[PDB]
RNA sequence: GCAGAGGUUCUAGCUACACCCUCUAUAAAAAACUAAGGACCACACGA
């Protein structure tokens, strides 16, 4: 009466070292999608992250205004500034902005890694400097924060992408398991930033999920 | 001779139901309100005897 | 199944699009006065649950 | 007895009953892939039964082929595991009761299911010209290898995306999926989110399912949309633009082939029936296919999500 | 498992003839004790056809070689 | 109402109602689940207790479909109007387990069998269970002549009566019927 | 982080109560209260009647002298019976009333591990002094619905179908918390309208593990 | 049925397309083998 088909994780499928597909064959009728509308809303708005895109605005009064220059716009700039992964920092508070910049595009290694910044991707490009000796904008986004709060609620404001997880699909089919009646299967693709692996994630959300139900294990 | 929409109306507003008729609902497996609250209420069903 | 705020599951889903074309609009009214008498025979079963 | 309806050249020579036949009650099951469809479990086992027998016997459960007869009245586990190998890849004819144009029988590759009513996918019922007011289709079982291989290289739903009257697509969107796209793939003057910059179009899923910005608010999001312009090969461009969310998170159900203009504008039905008919055109017949399940899965989510409703208001 | 034959209408431009050509390497796999060249990802002997004229490990010519080269061999056994 | 039952409903009339001579009391015997023209189930419940004041015209007993003198051809049910994944794709409908758990929409089909035993050639065909070759277990639903025991729970394929062929031909329950013998 | 707690049980009625978790942050609520309501209303134990055995009828589809409602009337009753059990999985009740008025559920023999929530509640009619109902009844636990076909011996017992869900109906709100120290925080009231036979505190508790261990798949070993 | 004869069984079982076994005067030791009579007309319903 309290035994019910126990999920085991029949594979974990990794498109990408960013992408993975984990699949569970067993789960219970109706309780795939318990499990992954509660998973996906954990991860999707609760995962912190120590990535604040908010930075210090350099040689423009407005954020909206674009400083010259640079071929890249300065929403195009902040659009690649949210996009850094940003590895957790030990110190949870922003402590690093360099600007350094050179001709053609300006990846995220210029920035480098002063402390625990840690960037997950060197490669990535910041922006386009046309001009070699102008130096601007770049800058490191590390406060830690859970999901993603917009520019409106939290110099240059650009909204946060603290989360790890940039999108993540449950689906449910329904799969019988020897002659029974069909159970929920629950495939789940999971793409991060790359700071943790999806399925390191997906092990984060349920340990988080599992805390709030610590108090009511029945002993 | 039967009842115009403005006497439903009023038997809807003598129940604690909103008059709009549209009640704001909630999907069963996300949990996520729907946008556009849904018309409910009870009506009468039938299952043919073509089974 | 969907459910709204008192949490009281809907049993029966139907496609609103079948009103437009097979202009039954009367199904609309139908549900709508359904859920008006339902409104009063719950007001009416609150009551009769507490004396 | 010679001639007319009641005649036997009309009445059985022109038309003769088959044997592995049956007919039930047609179900949606928007689960199902375009070129799969579901089938009973109970009915194949009966449509199947002498591929079962044979099955068992190679298996060597069945001693004698008496014996197998009596296992399929049984149904052991065994056997229903025996059905789920024939069903794996003998594809069953699906047929309308009036097959007005060839597209009325398409084979599929049936699913078994608990339900004792035939499933079609929901994008081919506009093609049967079928609804689900109890309608009936005849399902048959080709047998031989020349006729399973036919079913799969032409009968098979996936082959005929065009109607052959007209080259247009006869699996265009008919319903709730159209309706659910035209919800997502439409614009609000104001609402909560807009005015935001958003990375890509999984920052704008991301968004949307955490409620901060809805549907169908207006973004500045870039988009990365790949230009077949050099002939087989795919030259990324990146460019911001200004669309909505919604179109945004469709924007992923759309392969990189296509250009971005086409998802763009309100999506109806003729829009997403050109849509169709220019994935045909420029990518492969597979990929049209992937794009067009992908279309009805996230049509058929949006809309559910959109709660729209009819009411006298 | 091949759902889609488009890349297989491509290796046989009949279509029609690749049903053909199809079912013949099918019989030979199935009726006949011949070895599927394609791997078997637990695929009935129809679907592995199609993936043989996919891969273009099989062609209506490449058949005909075949049967021509086992009818050689059948030569060579008689001795 | 003297005295009512699902069987019967007695009415004791009142004295004006009642004629003069060999009068004073109205037998109603209701009608039970019988075979309907379309296999449905006739079945007449009482609608009245005892010492419930009836008037003439009254309605007793309900029939089938019928709720305290009014005609209920089916269920009021709760109705969501909203396109929900597709499931309610053209026309379909959507349900919830709820009503296959309160048996909203059950309804009880009555199928009637029969078997006819014939003068045929070689002797006549024997309703007696004489028939050799068959499952102990079936044998066991029948009684000591055949006939299945009244409210014995039946499954398509199982045999009903005992007719033997003349020297195998007892009626069986068609495949995919099922339920007790009522 | 923070972690909740029942802070509140209040038994508003015996038919349903309102359990309230305060410590809950802002997007943890929402996702606890739509998995706990699921996973109440899907799965959780419960006690209903299985197998009933009228003495004088043979078939469900059959009227007994001096009862008032059906046979299967009766069956159709006591499938929605309010009953909790605590020990043995399986127990067997036996009622016998005789003469005149309906009987009750408090008309069944009491015995020591079964207590019925609603006695009150009504089976069936006696309409004759004169005739008698005696029946035992089968109440065993389950999960879900387990319809009467879908389980399995003479002819006398009956198959009724079991609906072992003791929760009805469960709506959950989400509401900010009154807590001054931290703002944000938003405490969740869940209302579950049951049967009775479930204890609400215990019910959750349940539920909750039942999630637990359905999500310690999740985690690596 | 090696030809004749008998045959376990898993209705009946050298032909229905059939098939196999053992045995030498007649049945008895053993496993593998296989699909049944439904005509016409009205009414009603569903697509
Ligand atoms: N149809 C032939 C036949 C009748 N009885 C049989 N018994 C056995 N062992 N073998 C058979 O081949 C036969
Ligand atoms: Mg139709």
């Amino acid at each position: 009466v309290t035994e019910f088909l126990k999920p085991r994780l029949v594979d974990i499928e990794q498109v990408s070292s960013t992408h993975a597909k984990v699949t569970l064959e067993p789960l219970e009728r109706g309780f795939g999608h318990t499990l992954g509308n509660a998973l996906r809303r954990i991860l999707l708005s609760s995962m912190p992250g120590c990535a604040v895109t908010e930075v210090e605005i350099d040689g423009v009064l407005h954020e909206y205004s674009t400083k010259e220059g640079v071929q890249e716009d300065i929403l195009e700039i902040l659009l690649n500034l949210k996009g850094l992964a940003v590895r957790v920092q030990g110190k949870d508070e922003v402590i690093l902005t360099l600007n350094k910049s050179g001709i053609g595009p300006v990846t995220a290694a210029d920035i480098t890694h002063d402390g625990d910044v840690e960037i997950v991707k060197p490669q990535h490009v910041i922006c386009h400097l046309t001009d070699e000796n102008a130096s601007i904008s770049m800058r490191i986004k590390v406060q830690r924060g859970r999901g993603y709060v917009p520019a409106s609620t939290r110099r240059l404001l650009v909204d946060a992408c603290y989360s790890p997880v940039e999108r993540i699909a449950y689906n449910v089919e329904a799969a019988r398991v020897e002659q029974r009646t069909d159970l929920d299967k629950l495939v789940i693709e999971m793409e991060t930033n790359g700071t943790i692996d999806p399925e390191e994630a997906i092990r984060r959300a349920a340990t988080i999920l599992a805390e709030q139900l610590e108090a009511f294990v029945d002993l | 001779d039967g009842a115009k929409e403005a006497e439903i109306k009023e038997l809807l507003k003598l129940g604690d139901l909103p008059t709009s008729g549209q009640i704001r609902l909630y999907d069963g497996r996300t949990g996520e309100q729907f946008e556009r609250p849904v018309t409910v209420g009870y009506m009468y069903m039938l299952k043919l005897n073509h089974l | 199944m969907p459910y709204d705020e008192n949490g009281t599951p809907v049993d029966i889903v139907l496609n609103p699009l079948g009103v437009p074309s097979r202009m039954n609009i009367g199904q609309i009214l139908e549900t709508h006065l359904g859920m008006a008498a339902k409104g009063i025979g719950d007001k009416i079963n609150a009551m009769l649950k507490q004396q | 007895m010679i001639k007319g309806k009641q005649g036997r050249f009309r009445q059985n020579l022109l038309g003769k009953r088959v044997d592995y036949s049956g007919r039930s009650v047609i179900t949606v099951g928007p689960y199902l892939r375009l070129h799969q469809c579901g089938l009973p479990k109970k009915m194949a086992l009966e449509l199947f039964k002498p591929f079962i027998y044979g099955k068992l016997e190679l298996r060597g459960l069945a001693t004698t082929i008496k014996a197998a007869k009596k296992m399929v009245e049984r149904e052991e586990a065994v056997v229903w595991d025996i059905l789920d190998e024939v069903i794996r890849e003998h594809p069953v004819l699906l047929n309308r009761a009036p097959t007005l144009h060839r597209l009325g029988i398409q084979a599929f590759e049936p699913v078994l299911i608990e339900g004792k009513a035939i499933q079609l996918h929901p994008l081919v019922c506009a093609a049967y010209n079928a609804d689900f007011d109890g309608d009936q289709m005849a399902v048959h079982v080709p047998l031989t290898l020349e006729a399973q291989l036919e079913a799969r290289a032409l009968m098979m739903s996936t082959n005929n995306i065009l109607s052959p009257a007209n080259g247009e697509p006869i699996i265009v969107p008919s319903q709730d999926v159209v309706l659910g796209l035209y919800y997502m793939t439409r614009d609000c003057v104001n609402a909560k989110g807009e005015g935001m910059v958003l990375t890509g179009p999984k920052e704008a899923e991301r968004l949307y399912r955490s409620g901060l910005a809805s549907l169908h608010a207006r973004v500045k999001v870039r988009i990365t949309e790949y230009e077949k312009d050099a002939n087989g090969e795919l030259v990324a461009k990146t460019s911001l633009k200004d669309t909505t969310v919604g179109r945004a998170i469709l924007w992923m159900i759309v392969p990189k082939g296509l250009p971005y203009s086409i998802v763009n504008q309100a999506l109806g039905k003729k829009a997403i029936s050109k849509m169709l008919n220019t994935c045909y055109r420029i990518l492969g017949l597979k990929p049209t296919v992937i794009f067009a399940d992908q279309i009805m899965y996230t049509g058929f989510a949006y809309a559910a999500r959109s709660g729209a409703s009819v009411g006298i208001d | 498992a091949r759902v889609t034959v488009q890349d297989a209408v491509e290796k046989i431009g009949n279509r029609f003839d690749l049903v053909l050509v199809a079912a013949r390497r099918a019989r030979q796999m199935q009726v006949g004790g011949k070895d599927p060249l394609v791997p078997e990802e637990n695929d009935k002997t129809t679907v592995i056809a199609l993936r043989e004229i996919e891969e273009g490990l099989i062609n209506n010519q490449i058949l005909d070689v075949r049967e021509r080269q086992e009818q050689q061999e059948q030569e060579a056994a008689e001795l | 109402v003297q005295y009512v039952d699902a069987s019967r409903i007695v009415i004791k009339v009142n004295e004006d109602e009642m004629y003069p001579g060999e009068a004073g009391i109205d037998i109603y015997n209701l009608t039970k689940y019988t075979r309907s023209n379309q296999n449905t189930c006739i079945n007449q419940m009482p609608c009245v207790s005892l010492g419930e004041p009836v008037e003439r015209g009254d309605v007793l007993a309900d029939g089938p479909s019928t709720d305290l003198g009014e005609l209920a051809l089916g269920q009021n049910m709760r109705v969501a109007f909203m396109p929900w994944n597709g499931y309610n794709f053209e026309d379909s409908i959507l349900v919830s387990e709820r009503v296959v758990q309160e048996d909203r929409f059950t309804t009880i089909h009555i199928q009637e069998l029969a078997c006819v035993s014939r003068d045929t050639k070689l002797g006549p065909e024997e309703i007696t269970a004489d028939i050799p070759n068959v499952g102990e277990a079936a044998l066991s639903k029948l009684d000591e002549s055949g006939i299945v025991y009244i409210g014995a729970e039946v499954t398509g394929g199982d045999i009903l009566v005992g007719k033997v062929t003349p020297k195998d031909s007892s009626l069986r329950v068609p495949n995919g019927v099922s339920g007790t013998v009522i």
